[PDB]
């Protein structure tokens, strides 16, 4: 009850005549939406890790990778990749 | 549209109403912010 | 698409690397709150004054 | 010569938190710090009428 | 320091996935199959 | 402001640090706002006054 509200806010079970503000409004959502791009294509993550023979570290190369649907968790789990740290971001919330 | 929905639009979570709007944005332009970077406007990115 | 049986094995080797090789691990479960007196250490008792 | 002011009300959900619910779950580890600042407003609130 | 019991799970896991048996984390064997809660409390022995 | 912290908006930092790590940064951005909050009520009072 609102009344129930009034003597648990003030923490007094005799409440006297006034008016209290007790709590606020908020309508909570009833449903989730999701929206991600169109694109459904895989792009050569698998190519830059397992070539053949890489570069030096004068000289390097690097791979402009874009318009592609990521996925991270075909990469962390395979069986020598020992270590895996992270700058800024959580490494189990890099799909999202 | 029209009802407070979840949102999680590219990585953007938040809880709101969602209208179509009467602004006239620019074409390079993808966000709207507001005073204090309040997320006022957004494109979506599958019908624009 | 999606069928295997779902209980899969190991695959036991020791030619493995020593960062998948099987280890066999037995974790522990210990409440930190307020606790009643079931498991102690090796303190001793005094007197109460 | 002023006699009363713009009398307020602020919450800490949608203002410190806004629209995520977990930040409503940790701020309640905080104590009675929107409790004082509520009842100070409304103090000011019925002092300036 | 005292405590109110001590429990001991036993299984059998590998050297990769050692870490995600931990308050917090997603896993193949975390998510559907052994689980604990984000205030976990407890050491792993693990023995050669 | 960002209070020092990653961002300025909390909800992203829920979304991308893990929850070992991101209430370091929500309780800077709660102390950064919760000390926002009890200033401007002060000051409020003083000008009440
Ligand atoms: C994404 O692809 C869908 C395919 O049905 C299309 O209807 C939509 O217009 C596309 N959006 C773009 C290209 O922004």
């Amino acid at each position: 009850d609102p009344l129930s509200e009034t003597k648990c806010t003030l923490k007094s079970f005799t409440v006297e005549k006034g008016i209290y503000q007790t709590s606020n409004f908020r309508v909570q959502p009833t449903e989730s939406i999701v929206r991600f791009p169109n694109i459904t294509n895989l792009c050569p993550f698998d190519e830059v890790f397992n070539a053949t023979r890489f570069a030096s570290v004068y000289a390097w190369n690097r791979k402009r990778i874009s318009n592609c649907v990521a996925d991270y968790s075909v990469l962390y789990n395979l069986a020598p990749f020992f270590t895996f740290k992270c700058y800024g971001v959580s490494p189990t919330k890099l799909n999202d | 549209k029209n009802k407070c929905v979840n949102f999680n639009f590219n990585g953007l979570k938040g809880t709101g109403v969602l209208t179509e709007s009467n602004k006239k944005f620019l074409p390079f332009q993808q966000f709207g912010r507001d005073i204090a970077d309040t997320t006022d406007a957004v494109r979506d990115p599958q019908t624009l | 698409f999606n069928c295997y049986f779902p209980l899969r094995s190991y695959s036991f080797r020791p030619t493995y690397g020593v960062g998948h090789q099987p280890y066999r691990v037995v974790v522990l479960s210990f409440e930190l709150l307020h606790a009643p007196a079931t498991v102690c250490g090796p303190k001793k008792s005094t007197n109460l004054v | 010569l002023p006699v009363s002011m713009t009398k307020t009300s602020v919450d800490c959900t949608m203002y410190i938190c806004g629209d995520s619910t977990e930040c409503s779950n940790l701020l309640l580890q905080y104590g009675s710090f929107c409790t004082q600042l509520k009842r100070a407003l409304t103090g000011i609130a019925v002092e300036q009428d | 320091l005292c405590f109110t019991n001590v429990y001991a799970d036993s299984f059998v896991i590998r050297g990769d996935e050692v870490r995600q048996i931990a308050p917090g984390q997603t896993g193949n064997i975390a998510d559907y199959n052994y689980k604990l809660p984000d205030d976990f409390t407890g050491c792993v022995i693990a023995w050669n | 402001s960002k209070f020092g912290a990653i961002s300025s908006v909390l909800n992203d930092i829920f979304s991308r640090l893990d929850p070992p790590e991101a209430e370091v940064q929500i309780d800077r951005l709660i102390t950064g706002r919760l000390q926002s909050l009890q200033t401007y009520v002060t000051q409020q009072l003083i000008r009440a006054a």
